[PDB]
């Protein structure tokens, strides 16, 4: 019946800049709209990996095949796509050039770039990740690794004994909570410890370069420092890792605080990959400080630019930048940008509401939920202590939250709401 | 000077005890899942693997 917009055009009403998160919401935009406006989308990855379910992939309760996804898929089929990154953009003009040449001009322009990643942030870090063998291990996989490939898992398995160093970097970081792993590691190592598997001279201590491990919600980051303490592992704060020598195994650490570098022996090394602003967003004027985008926190829209948006990662809202965040960002995104394209007004405000889990043991966690204001809902850090309570809703995660990813990229389902 | 005509194509597998020793339990067989809880990684720590365990279970 409707036949597809599109792609080879030089303007349009409605421009997407973004897969993982601009591509959920142009299939929630276009039937919503019932497909009255032709749209484009500009994403830069061909691969969006579901960190969400990354402890599980590393636990392997999911397959490879239901982590990887394609961007492709993602964006409907009467929408076109374009695997091309965004060289500068216009605000004044109301234009983005890509990284080819050409102009494309738009009415409305939301931003989904999130965080992108910097392997280079770390010297011979991702060299050292790639290798099938050495013990240094990352938050994402690299695109060169076959299915045949699972390093990712070793990183609690093989851990027979040396030095342990789980890093964060600076915030702004990706994957803040969903990628704290050193609840279920220190469980299954405790394990390790009483059958002699692993060597009893072994140090693990966590390396952050920032101050807290949440932000914005403190509520759940003096129960992380709270059960840190509990079980024993040690904590370095205004420490980043800079340089990781894949030779003799050292890692080069340095104090922000004080500015003091060290050289440290490793045997297994976890580090969430360091994120990086993007140039472009400071030379168009929108990011503001940091790198985040400036946008309102209720709408969602931009100060200045009122028909430019964004929402996931890149924008700066006071709450941790989830997933399930992004499910009620797209809601406000997909309603703000319908009244803009018909001049009314905008009655859709981000409560500034977040969800993730913590995983509080080797098949037990805590959800971590929490408003704008850092006050949490009913699930705010319940059943943390373990049990059948905990043990329920890990196995509903685990098992079954990869699988409805599919769904989400299709549009077979919708948020939660 | 017998290891002058040890032919190192035998160097393909490492058997001890029966058992090649270069075998990727970790991407086949019961081991391979990493969320088995502390009885299960018990268990396979005392017999090293699953080839073993299988054959004892059967007469238990
Ligand atoms: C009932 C009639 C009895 C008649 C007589 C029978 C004879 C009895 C005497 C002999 C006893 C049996 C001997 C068996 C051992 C033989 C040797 C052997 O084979 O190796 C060990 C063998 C190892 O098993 P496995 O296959 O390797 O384990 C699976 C994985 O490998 C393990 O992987 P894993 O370790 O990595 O993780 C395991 C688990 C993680 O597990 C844990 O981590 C938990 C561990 C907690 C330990 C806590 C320790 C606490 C210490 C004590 C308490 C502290 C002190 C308290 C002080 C109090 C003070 C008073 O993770 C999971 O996710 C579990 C999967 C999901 C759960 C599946 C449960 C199925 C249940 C179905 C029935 C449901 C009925 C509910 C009704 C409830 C009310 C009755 O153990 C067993 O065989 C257990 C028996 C199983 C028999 C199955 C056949 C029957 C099917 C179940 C019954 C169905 C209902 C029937 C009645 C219905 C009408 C009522
Ligand atoms: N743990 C991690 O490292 C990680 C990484 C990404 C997403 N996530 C999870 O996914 C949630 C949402 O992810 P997201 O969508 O905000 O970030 P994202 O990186 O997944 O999405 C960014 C998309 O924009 C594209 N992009 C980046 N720069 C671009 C440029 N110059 N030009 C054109 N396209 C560009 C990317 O290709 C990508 O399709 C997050 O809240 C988080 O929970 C985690």
């Amino acid at each position: 019946k409707r036949k597809k917009t599109s792609g080879d055009l030089d303007n349009y009403d409605v421009l997407f800049v973004g897969a993982n998160l601009g591509g959920i919401c142009s299939n929630h935009f276009d039937k919503d709209t019932h497909g009255k406006y032709k749209c484009f989308v500009s994403f830069d990855q061909p691969i969006n990996q579901i960190y969400s379910v990354r402890i599980p992939y590393e636990q392997q309760r999911v397959r490879k095949s239901e982590y990887i996804h394609f961007s492709k898929k993602s964006i409907n089929q009467f929408t076109p796509s374009e695997m091309l990154a965004v060289k500068e953009i216009l605000p004044e003009q109301n234009a983005v050039v890509l990284s080819s040449g050409r102009r494309i001009g738009y009415n409305q322009l939301v931003l989904a770039t999130g965080l992108k990643h910097d392997f280079s942030q770390i010297k011979g870090f991702y060299e050292a990740l790639e290798h099938p063998e050495h013990p240094v291990y990352a938050n994402r996989d690299p695109e060169t690794w076959r299915s045949a490939q699972h390093k990712y898992s070793k990183y609690i398995s093989n851990f027979k004994s040396g030095d342990g160093y789980f890093c964060i970097p600076e915030y702004p970081y990706a994957g803040e909570v969903e990628c704290f792993n050193f609840f279920v590691s220190d469980e299954v190592w405790k394990w390790a410890q009483h059958h002699g598997a692993l060597s009893p001279k072994h140090t693990f201590t966590i390396v952050n370069a920032n101050e807290k491990f949440v932000h914005y919600c403190d509520s759940a980051d003096a129960f992380i420092k709270e059960r840190l303490e509990k079980r024993g592992i040690r904590v370095e704060y205004n420490t980043k890792l800079l340089e990781v020598h894949q030779d003799g195994q050292k890692a080069t650490f340095i104090n922000t605080k004080t500015g003091e570098k060290s050289v440290r022996d490793y045997n297994n090394l976890y580090s969430i990959v360091p994120s990086k602003r993007q140039e472009f967003l400071d030379k168009a004027g929108l990011t503001n400080g940091n790198g985040l985008l400036n946008v309102d926190h209720q709408t969602l829209q931009h100060k200045k630019y009122k028909n430019i948006f964004g929402l996931g990662d890149a924008a700066d809202l006071p709450t941790t930048k989830t997933f399930w965040a992004g499910w009620y960002q797209i809601a406000v995104v997909r309603n703000n940008v319908k009244r803009n394209l018909q001049g009314q007004t905008l009655n859709a405000h981000y409560d500034g509401f977040s969800k993730v889990p913590l995983f509080t043991g080797h098949q037990t966690l805590t959800y971590v939920a929490h408003s704008y204001g850092g006050v949490g809902n009913w699930q705010h850090l319940k059943h943390n202590n373990g049990g059948i309570l905990a043990w329920m809703r890990y196995r509903s995660w685990a098992k079954g939250m990869a699988k409805k990813f599919q769904d989400f990229y299709n549009g077979a389902r919708l948020g939660p709401p | 000077m017998w290891y002058k005509y040890f032919s190192k194509q035998s160097w393909n597998l490492r058997v001890w005890r029966k058992a090649n020793l270069k075998y990727n339990q970790d991407d086949f067989g019961m081991t391979q899942p990493k969320y088995i809880a502390r009885f299960g990684d018990f268990r396979f720590r005392l017999v090293r693997t699953e080839g073993a365990l299988r054959g004892c279970m059967f007469f238990v």
